[PDB]
């Protein structure tokens, strides 16, 4: 079921938005 | 394990174990208690290692978790985390065995084929393992950390 | 093949479980035994030829097998029999270090009965020879080691029969 | 092409070998048809016995596709 | 005064591993032996076959223990990668040298040995020549059905120890299998 | 193996008969179908990887099989399963060109059930995967081609079960 | 057949059929209708072809039909004609297949060994096939005859 | 080439060329003139094909032409176009040869390994070739386009 | 090997040039010749044994070579010589179809002179035998074919000498 | 092959001398270096792919060699070149652990120059690529390790040239 | 040595050294200092070890030092002691190397054949080595003696 992953993953998506960062060469 | 490897070489040469082979077994069994401790620490902190490494990975590669990206969507994101958890469990097995035989059969041979079909990018799975190393290493004593590091590095090499 | 450590790992991997304290305890048990096993193995390797000679004297030689019309009659057959004895001893030693009987099944035991039947090698006598080796080995290794050593010899004997 | 499945048991009567020879001694295997006649002869000269022969692939008495 | 690594030397022994596939064996054990087959018979110096070189159906039958190592080696020689890399670029006398090296582990023993195999190649296939060496008595004594072929430097026949050193140690392959896009001599330095 | 043209010749040769009009009609039938088959085969080859991916998504993945304790758990086993899928697809395509199911029997089908049973590969799931591939293929090839394609996929499925 | 051969080469390479290999299949299926017509013509004229070829062969080789020769006597002469008929039937099968694979299994492998036991001379047999070709060519259209010729030539090549 | 392949198989079997093999050579030489025309068309339109294909590829995959991506930067973008041009040249050689043998030795063997070192994504490359096919097909006649398609398809299949 | 078509391609590929009209003209030239070559090849294959017999009669047999003390004395050596003749004929036929001499260089010509010198085979006589075959072949193939056929025979002869 | 420890032993064995304090000092020297070498070897193995990529970028690629006509032109040749680079790197790592260059002479350097010359592989560029790898490796391993690592890379380069 | 053995296994696998294999190397380098001390002790006491072991061997087997026996006579007795000294030297080399590879190449390969020509009885030789172990053990510390024992045992195993 990956239930722990399902709740943790949405928690992660809500806390931070990846759709702006853009890749950094670093 | 160390045992399996030693025995297999001896059997192939149809001989009893060398003094060198015996010595390696002795050293390994002395290290056993320490190895079990390292594994236990990582097992306990599993959820943290995966999650913090996951966060770093998503920061490092925003694209994967983007509408265009493969990992996009919560279900997909969960699967990527599930994968990280699987790889962490494998590492612990390696540490207690003292070799990669368990790791290799379960997680690296045929790995190229599977991810390529899925279209998940491997030139990034390795990065996730690197990430996991950094987190895991911070929960270990310096000597313990080095031991653990080797196994993490092997995974990165194998991909 | 499989060893004690890998056997625990494999059992947990099919469950998908991370390694737990109960599992750790089984692993820990092997690690204490290990030092003793290594000492036993060195004893056996050094005395291997003697062990086989004593065991043959106890069971195989001075018998009908050695006498004409017996399976161990002719130099070629005598030599083959003591070669097989050496195999059994070597593999039992490997199993004792490993702490697992799997290697015996994978290499020694697999196909042995069928081969023996075609050859005409008598299984009962072979088993007798293995049991004889065990007793001799028991003496050399010492009591603590002997218990561990005995189970692998017994495993071979049961497989053959 | 036709293929045979063959079981055989072969003894070493000229020499005594230390390395484990069990895989050579009892060997079920798949043999191309064109190779079998040579492989049978070989087992017979060694004083092995051919326990079983079955035609795995191919049809009996087929004029073409053989 | 002479040292332990003077005549034959310590290295060539101990660089020789007998491999036998066992049905029970773990995949990691099996795959080390399979890789050794590829590296002896196709001359994969790096020791890990590129995927295009692999043959998968044969590998699956080998991992299933439906075929022997000997029968796998026979299939490899009848393969198209064998024919393109080793038969087509070479001349028949060199083709025979490469056959003995690849299967058998040694240089050709005699000009009489060379002539028999050349007559096979000319009158019947490459495959018929591959079938002959594997069927040969030499093949069956040294490797039988279980052992993967190895480099063996014999010494029993006269001249064979030298020859087998020259073919296994100095005759690295020096021709390109492919005909297309020949390299121009110049452009040696990188500027 | 045997193709449609050779199969007719095969049947006439055992009779010893020269080729006759009825025989010629069967040959004629194949020759009209041929162009369609060639087109279908090219479609399948180009989309082969996708076909396997879609079929796995439909049946194999996100399932208990992929989860620990399942036959498709571990990378090694996952890779083996998709390799088998590829085999089935390739052989079905060969059969469709040939117009004969014989090749499937000779190379894929013979011994497969027994092998699968010893391995513990689940036949029902495999059949399901073949059926899934057929549906995907049917779309790509188009209707006329699909009928021809379907019979070979069905032949594989029936053989396995 | 052409189909069998293409599939077999692909299977050895463990690959799906190459563009070139597919093209060869396409060409063959277009040719097929013409091939069937050529085969039908030969089948109809078979009795005549065999008879005429026999005569020419006996003209070419008096020895075979002589007391020493194998063909001598009615039964033997019939058998020699029967053989010619067999080879003609094989040729027809070959034309429709577009390849000699069918012909080769039935007629060309072991042919030397069979004839050697019988003591029939193989070169004479080849001459009989050549004879058959000449008769067959006359009945066939020039373009058709060329196609048919190849298959006849293969036979002659295979036993020589 | 068709020729090379046929000869090579015969040499390995140590036989003269089969009737079927000879027929396939005849077909190829007949088709040759058509093939040359198809190749010429693509050569003339090459600059356009590469450009149009490039655009489609970049539209389909933003990432390659992005800071993270391999193609990012002018030099890198040029190299990605250069690669596409190389693959088009290979395809033209393939069409005249009638086989992928030319294509395969120059471009498909070792391609994975080369790209993996460079870190270029192989699936993107495949997309670019697919793109090139679509453009090329439009320039070619329908019958010509089908022939050309096979060679393009082979490339796409190999780069996977 | 490399055929005529691939030889053109190779020249352009090292330059990096796409195929051009001048290149296309060379390819076009080959395609007209092609049909003739195929016909010639079939003629040679059917008459191969005869061609060798006639050529041997012209040069090799009834000579000192066949008589005792000669390189083609003894059945073993006679048979080897006719085997070589057959190889030359077969490879020349392959070269004629290909339209390129490369195959001859790669397999037949490479190391042949050196081998012959160690064996003691006389090169001059061999060359003579090749030239004899050419003349016989020329007759069978017919004039248009003969010109093409001749160059490959000449190429072999020059290489050997 | 020979390693540092065995090299001392071999020198004493030809003399027939038992090991003495001076000999022991050389052995002691190796044992202090050893820990560093092990760490360096692990670094190199993990970063092996990267090392080769960087080294190729520095010397081999963006060059005439990669452009048509060049040895590293064509995918097949590019892949061969990076294959060889990986071999050299792996053996250098083995030499560094061993503390002796012997292994390089035996497996790596044997017949290499002559083979390269026949192939047309450019030696100078290869040497350049080895030197490039060394620089990259030097950075990863760190300074103490780098000195040890450098000598083995230099040994390879000198051999090739 | 340990190093040599590890490299050889890696070469066969065609792989870089595994984490486990690296760990084994680490353990060996740590042990090295202790090993050197053990070897030095035995080197100093060599003359005594050989002499005492010889005496024990001659007590165990009167025959070897008897007219029938090979060791009989002064020269022969010296040679038998010389051999024991050679084996002791090899053992010291083995201890520092951490493996029997040094021992094995110099002393255990072809040993049967050499002794058989000489006609020396192999089991007696083994007894002499056992004797040497007992003397050596007494001089060594208990932990040191165990380490030394393995190498002595290997010799006894190799020739018996
Ligand atoms: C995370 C690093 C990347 C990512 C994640 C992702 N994973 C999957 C799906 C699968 N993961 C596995 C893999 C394993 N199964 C095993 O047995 C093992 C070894 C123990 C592993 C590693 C499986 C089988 C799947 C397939 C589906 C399933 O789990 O049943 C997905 C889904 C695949 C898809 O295409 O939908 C995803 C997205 N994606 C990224 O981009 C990360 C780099
Ligand atoms: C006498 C010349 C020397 C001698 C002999 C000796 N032999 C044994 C014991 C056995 N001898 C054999 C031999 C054979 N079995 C066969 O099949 C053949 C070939 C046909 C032979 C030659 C066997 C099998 C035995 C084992 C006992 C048994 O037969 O059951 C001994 C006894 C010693 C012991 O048992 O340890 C002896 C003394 N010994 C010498 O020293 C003489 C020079
Ligand atoms: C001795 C206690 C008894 C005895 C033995 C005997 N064995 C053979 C022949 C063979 N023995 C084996 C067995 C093995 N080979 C293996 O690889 C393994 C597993 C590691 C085993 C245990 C085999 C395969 C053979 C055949 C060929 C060979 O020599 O290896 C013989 C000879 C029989 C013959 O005629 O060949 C004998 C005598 N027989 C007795 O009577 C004793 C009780
Ligand atoms: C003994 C009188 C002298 C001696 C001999 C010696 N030879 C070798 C090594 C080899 N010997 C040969 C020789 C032959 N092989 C043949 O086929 C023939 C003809 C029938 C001969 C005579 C070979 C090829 C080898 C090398 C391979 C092998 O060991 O089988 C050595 C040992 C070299 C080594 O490193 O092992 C020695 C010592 N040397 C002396 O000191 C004597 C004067
Ligand atoms: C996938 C749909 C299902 C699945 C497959 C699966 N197969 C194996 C192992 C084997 N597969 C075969 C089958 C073939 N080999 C061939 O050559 C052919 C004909 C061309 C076939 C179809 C074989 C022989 C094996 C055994 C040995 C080998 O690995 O080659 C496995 C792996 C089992 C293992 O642990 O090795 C699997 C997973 N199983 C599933 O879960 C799917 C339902
Ligand atoms: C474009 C579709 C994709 C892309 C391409 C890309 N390629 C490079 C660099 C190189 N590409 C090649 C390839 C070839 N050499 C050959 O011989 C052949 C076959 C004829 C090919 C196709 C080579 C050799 C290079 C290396 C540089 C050089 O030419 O010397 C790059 C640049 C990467 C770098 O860091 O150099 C790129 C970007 N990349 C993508 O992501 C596109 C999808
Ligand atoms: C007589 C029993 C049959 C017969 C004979 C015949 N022979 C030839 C020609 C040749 N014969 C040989 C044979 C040999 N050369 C050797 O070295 C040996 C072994 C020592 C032998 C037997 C050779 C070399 C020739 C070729 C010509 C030459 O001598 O240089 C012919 C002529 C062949 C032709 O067709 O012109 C004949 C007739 N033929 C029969 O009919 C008898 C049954
Ligand atoms: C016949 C015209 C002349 C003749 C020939 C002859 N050749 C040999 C021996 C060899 N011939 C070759 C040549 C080839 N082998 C090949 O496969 C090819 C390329 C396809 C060629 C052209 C070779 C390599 C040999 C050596 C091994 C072998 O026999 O195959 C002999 C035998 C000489 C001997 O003593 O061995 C002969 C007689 N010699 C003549 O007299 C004619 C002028
Ligand atoms: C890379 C820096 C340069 C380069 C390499 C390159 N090598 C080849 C071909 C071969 N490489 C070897 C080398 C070895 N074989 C061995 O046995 C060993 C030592 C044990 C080595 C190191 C061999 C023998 C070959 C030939 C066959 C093969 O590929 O296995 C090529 C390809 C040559 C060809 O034409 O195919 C290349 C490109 N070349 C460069 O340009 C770089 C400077």
């Amino acid at each position: 079921s990956l239930g722990s992953w399902l709740d943790a993953a949405r928690d992660l998506i809500s806390q931070n938005d990846y759709s702006q960062k853009a890749i950094e060469v670093e | 394990s160390v045992l399996t490897k030693a025995i297999v070489n001896a059997d192939a040469e149809a001989r009893y174990l060398s003094p060198g082979e015996l010595d390696r077994i002795k050293s390994f069994v002395a290290s056993g208690e320490r190895r079990l401790r390292i594994a236990q620490t990582l097992t306990e902190a599993r959820e943290r290692i995966v999650k913090q490494a996951g966060d770093q990975l998503f920061q490092k590669r925003p694209d994967v978790v983007s509408p265009g990206g493969n990992a996009y969507g919560e279900k997909m994101t969960a699967l990527c985390l599930r994968d990280l958890d699987y790889y962490l469990r494998l590492v612990t097995y390696g540490i207690v065995a003292g070799d990669v035989t368990p790791i290799e059969e379960i997680g690296i041979i045929g790995v190229k084929e599977m991810y390529n079909s899925l279209q998940t990018p491997i030139p990034a799975v390795a990065e996730g393992v690197r990430a996991m190393k950094n987190v895991a290493t911070s929960l270990l004593s310096g000597d313990d950390a080095a031991e653990a590091g080797f196994y993490f590095d092997y995974l990165v090499g194998a991909m | 093949m499989q060893d004690a450590i890998t056997a625990v790992i494999n059992n947990y991997d099919v469950q998908g479980k991370y390694l737990d304290g109960a599992a750790l305890d089984k692993l820990k048990a092997y690690f204490t035994t290990g030092a003793v096993r290594v000492r036993a193995a060195a004893v056996i390797s050094s005395n291997a030829t003697t062990i086989i000679k004593e065991a043959a004297a106890k069971a195989l030689i001075y018998s009908d097998l050695t006498r004409p019309g017996g399976n161990m009659y002719t130099t070629r057959r005598y030599a083959a029999c003591i070669r097989d004895m050496d195999y059994f001893l070597r593999y039992a030693t490997y199993a004792m270090l490993a702490g697992d009987p799997s290697i015996l099944d994978e290499r020694v035991l697999n196909g042995l009965k069928e081969t023996y039947n075609s050859l005409g090698v008598p299984i009962a006598a072979t088993v007798g020879g293995i049991q004889a080796m065990k007793e001799v080995v028991g003496g050399l290794v010492g009591p603590d080691a002997a218990k561990e050593a005995s189970i692998y010899f017994d495993y071979l004997s049961s497989g053959l029969s | 092409s036709r293929y045979f499945k063959v079981t055989a048991c072969i003894p070493s009567l000229k020499r005594v070998r230390t390395g484990r020879e069990l895989q050579n001694t009892f060997f079920t295997k798949l043999v191309p048809y064109e190779n079998w006649f040579t492989e049978q002869q070989r087992i017979q000269k060694a004083g092995g016995k051919v326990l079983s022969v079955k035609l795995f692939t191919g049809v009996q008495g087929a004029n073409t596709g053989v | 005064g002479q040292s332990v690594e003077v005549g034959v030397g310590t290295l060539r022994r101990q660089l020789e591993h007998i491999y036998r596939i066992a049905p029970d064996a773990t995949r990691s054990e099996k795959d080390v032996a399979i890789n050794a087959i590829y590296r002896q018979v196709l001359d994969v110096f790096a020791g890990i076959p590129p995927s295009y070189l692999r043959l998968s159906e044969a590998e699956s039958k080998l991992k299933n223990n439906e075929i022997s190592v000997r029968e796998f080696v026979r299939r490899l020689g009848r393969s198209e990668n064998y024919r393109k890399r080793f038969f087509e670029p070479y001349s028949s006398p060199k083709v025979v040298e490469l056959l003995t090296k690849h299967f058998l582990g040694r240089a050709p023993i005699s000009q009489q040995e060379i002539s028999t195999y050349v007559q096979i190649l000319g009158t019947k296939g490459l495959a018929a020549a591959v079938d002959a060496i594997v069927e040969s008595p030499e093949y069956l004594t040294i490797f039988n059905e279980d052992i993967v072929p190895y480099r063996r430097y014999p010494t029993l026949p006269a001249g064979n120890y030298r020859a087998s050193v020259r073919v296994n140690d100095e005759e690295l392959i020096s021709q390109s299998w492919s005909s297309l896009s020949p390299t121009y001599t110049g452009y040696q330095y990188v500027t």
